[PDB]
């Protein structure tokens, strides 16, 4: 059992080594500060009260976006240097690869739910207003959770097959910043409009991306259990694939 | 560690075909083949990174494989203790620091030991690739070519250095390089791959070596001689491009030159000399292109 | 071709020390040293790349200079005879058909001549550098370890092609490579290179003195050989009650043994002794290390 | 004399060659035919009328962030596979090295003037309104020259010192977004905004950028002066740097 933990400790450590790591955070922190300075400094509120959706909103979209680039960095990382092959000796070992890799990206996400509950405290600390509620930034750390985990073994599948980088990196921007873009031109399709509407709301990545802007996390019944499915079936794909491909 | 009846097909395109192999009593062994013949392939599939190769390997799970592939696989952004660190604690049962401090002053890499990997030159690179291979403490180390882009004296101390830890450690070596008299300095067996089948199996033991007596002359001139040494004395073995026929030791010459002057014909060049691993080389694989 | 009084420092650190170089009725030259002893200076200095000479450098502007250094450049995502068209308008004076497709014929990269690069192999790719070396039309050659990537037989055919075109034409050869044995294959003098200058140097037709070659003939034939000896050659040691003659080194034994076959003499014993390119680098650079 | 033509002539071919020119055509025909829809579906103007020097400054922002974008590519490629010792071999070959990729950049500008012209040209002739002048285009052409050819000469200079290349692309944005950034707060300084505003005027790169989204070209004499010699400073240090620098 010692690989699985060592997997996911040097990770961490290459995070918490990198400058480009307190970079995001000053630029996050810089965007949140202007947008904060000019709801305060608006002339319709002389009581500089400030309300917390828009932050909330913006806060989670960037650094949402900076989480997703780290957690396919260090998907790709081994793959673009070719240290790979020193991990696919054994089965045991490529079945720990998978596991402390998964490991290593709730953790990244747990981490960066942290950094967000944090960041937020200081902001409502600093303003004044009314401060929300315990189960909202709970429930927002499930959304990073549910979020990162689809999309790292989505990206870790791809890069699976592949085995490249440039790609992969096109592609995840690809699936986050396509569908907001291309969403108001559906209706516009002749007679299939209403049918893509309503199915999209099964689709995994359509309504994942809309409720990535939404401050609420509200989910119905079969969209909980179609996303743990796809889980469970990404993550059982991936365990069956490593341990019968040959490299 | 075995191998039975493995034969690795891709495609309509066969690449390995029903090879059988051993380590029987022998603790260096060489590889010895052409490129694209499936050096590499043999080599993966002893490393571990193909399993649909549809056949049987006897290996332990409570035995560890250290490896070298074609090239040194390195984080390069970071530093070389931080790769040393690494597969140490990723790899092996954890850190030694006197087990790995002795690896270190054994190759030597001390002086240059703090700076990035990124600045170092190919030799460097290559001899720190080689102890991360050691790094894993393993029972069987297998390395492709370790002294790629070496000078003589540094693979000669490299060589000799693995040597020296072969007593040490209980280690089985297997060495698929070329530079094949680099390799007779340190080899018990050497096996030749050649249309995927273990054509050959050459193990050398203690220094008998099989003298031989070497005699070069003309192809025009060589089949007739040929015929000679086939009708008087029994033959090992014959190179027709070069025109060597290598008879075994003669101490007298003499039969043999007043037979060939009342034969009118002569020879170009006449020795005997200790064998070696490039005469059998050439005459397995001469055959395929010239 | 001269170089005369170089010497080159980076700060205090003096890597050439007042080196001279003439091409003296020698069409292949061998380099040898270490690693970082500033080989790739020296072929840097010589190939015009390094401009802070210290010393003086004749070039005519007439002669073409052609070269291949470290690792082969070519333009990945580009096909192979894209390479040859784009390296023939500019370095050469032009395009032609015939002269670019003798090339490309003979070393024999024709079925795989229009993949892209990014698809090749190292072997492969280092035959299309030396390629767009010879597609110069160059008046020199300069290879900068020219076969770190073949399999010994591929690297013979890739020399004797070489060889070819060293016959067929008009060019000098200058050739920096590790495994000496295949260099004294084809070339006519080597210079050893130690403390930025040439130590030693050898021309391997002419032989050296220490070098002897050892025959022994019967007792009752020894006057007549001792005559023909003493006609023909130079004579320094005989021995009578040992039997034993040892001349000067030669690499034909035609006309010595047709002249004995002759006379009716069949010798006892015959055998040389030589010094080859390990011996002589053995014994010029045991000093750095050990 | 094969030397001066042999790489000019393929850089010309490499670009009519390469994919991505055609990608980024459409992206900027796209770009410019949105807005220029947009605008002319306003309710301000019910006879369709159109100003373009909007649509002027808009696709020539466009056009020549993109041109050097370009020019840089160009100007890396043989650093970036380190194929320039093939050509450092001797100081004539060293200066017609030089001097071609000069006359590539000449003509690679004069291709992105005319691509901007066929632009401007297809927009007049598709809508309605007044026409431009002939000395608009020429001016166009001269302002291409200048700015592509000092800043493809400094950023040559910087390709030739430091034989990295993804320093030249950062150094390359830099250059082109650091000062609108910085212009609007340069002012704040205490005691000393007037001077540095005034010196802003003197710098070649900060009014050359200052006019990149200008609608008209003018220039003073002492603006000329110095960009003229600014030129020919940097082309004389480049001849002399490149004949004195050992790889």
């Amino acid at each position: 059992s010692h690989r699985i933990l060592n997997l996911v400790k040097y990770d961490l450590y290459s995070i918490f080594k990198s400058p480009l790591t307190y970079l995001a955070i000053l630029v996050v922190s810089s965007l949140i500060a202007t947008q904060s300075i000019l709801m305060a400094n608006s002339m319709d509120n002389p009581k500089h009260i400030i309300v917390y959706g828009s932050v909330f909103a913006a806060a989670k979209w960037l650094l949402l976006i900076i989480g997703l680039m780290f957690v396919v960095k260090t998907i790709t990382r081994d793959f673009s240097q070719g240290t790979i092959q020193l991990y696919m000796s054994k089965v045991k070992t490529r079945v720990g690869y998978i596991i402390s890799k998964t490991i290593s990206i709730i953790l990244i996400s747990i981490l960066f739910a942290l950094i967000h509950y944090v960041i937020l405290i200081v902001v409502q600390a600093s303003s004044n207003g009314k401060n929300l509620a315990f189960s909202k930034y709970v429930d927002n750390l499930w959304f990073f959770l549910i979020f990162l985990l689809f999309f790292g073994l989505f990206l870790f599948l791809i890069t699976l097959a592949s085995q490249k980088t440039a790609m992969i990196f096109s592609l995840g921007v690809f699936l986050v910043l396509i569908v907001p873009f291309i969403k108001p031109f559906i209706t516009f399709i002749p007679r299939y409009g209403e049918k893509v509407l309503d199915a999209f709301d099964y689709i995994p990545f359509a309504y994942l991306t809309d409720k990535m802007i939404s401050s609420n996390f509200d989910f119905s019944n079969w969209q909980w259990v179609i996303s743990l499915g796809s889980i469970v079936i990404f993550f059982i794909l991936n365990i069956l694939y490593v341990a019968k491909k040959d490299i | 560690m075995k191998l039975e009846h493995i034969t690795k097909k891709y495609g309509s395109n066969v690449v390995l075909n029903d090879i059988d192999f051993d380590f029987g009593d022998s603790r260096i062994v060489g590889l010895i083949g052409k490129n694209g013949v499936g050096k590499t392939t043999v080599m993966k599939v002893m490393n571990g990174n193909i399993i649909k190769f549809d056949g049987k390997v006897d290996i332990d799970n409570a035995d560890n494989i250290g490896f070298l592939i074609e090239h040194p696989k390195l984080y390069d952004n970071k530093s070389g203790l931080y790769n040393l660190k690494l597969f140490a604690q990723v790899l092996g049962k954890g850190f030694d620091k006197a087990y790995t401090d002795k690896i270190i002053d054994a190759f030597g890499m001390r002086p240059y030991i703090k700076k990035k990997v990124k600045k170092y030159s190919m030799g460097m690179k290559q001899k720190l690739a080689i102890a991360v291979s050691l790094m894993n403490k393993p029972k069987f180390l297998i390395l492709d070519e370790p002294t790629n882009g070496m000078d003589p004296d540094g693979s000669i101390d490299v060589l000799t250095t693995i040597k020296s830890l072969v007593n040490e450690l209980d280690m089985r070596i297997l060495i698929s390089s070329h530079k094949l008299e680099d390799i007779e300095l340190i080899c018990d067996r050497a096996v030749f791959l050649r249309d995927g089948h273990f054509v050959q199996d050459v193990n050398m033991e203690e220094g008998v070596a099989s003298d031989t007596t070497i005699v070069t002359v003309d192809h025009k001139d060589f089949d007739r001689t040929e015929k000679y040494l086939a009708e008087h004395f029994q033959l090992q073995n014959v190179d027709k491009a070069d025109g060597h026929l290598m008879i075994n030791a003669q101490k007298n010459y003499q039969v043999i030159l007043k037979a060939l002057s009342e034969l009118d014909i002569y020879p170009k060049y006449i020795e005997t000399r200790k064998s070696s691993l490039r005469d059998t080389y050439f005459n397995i694989n001469q055959r395929g292109d010239k």
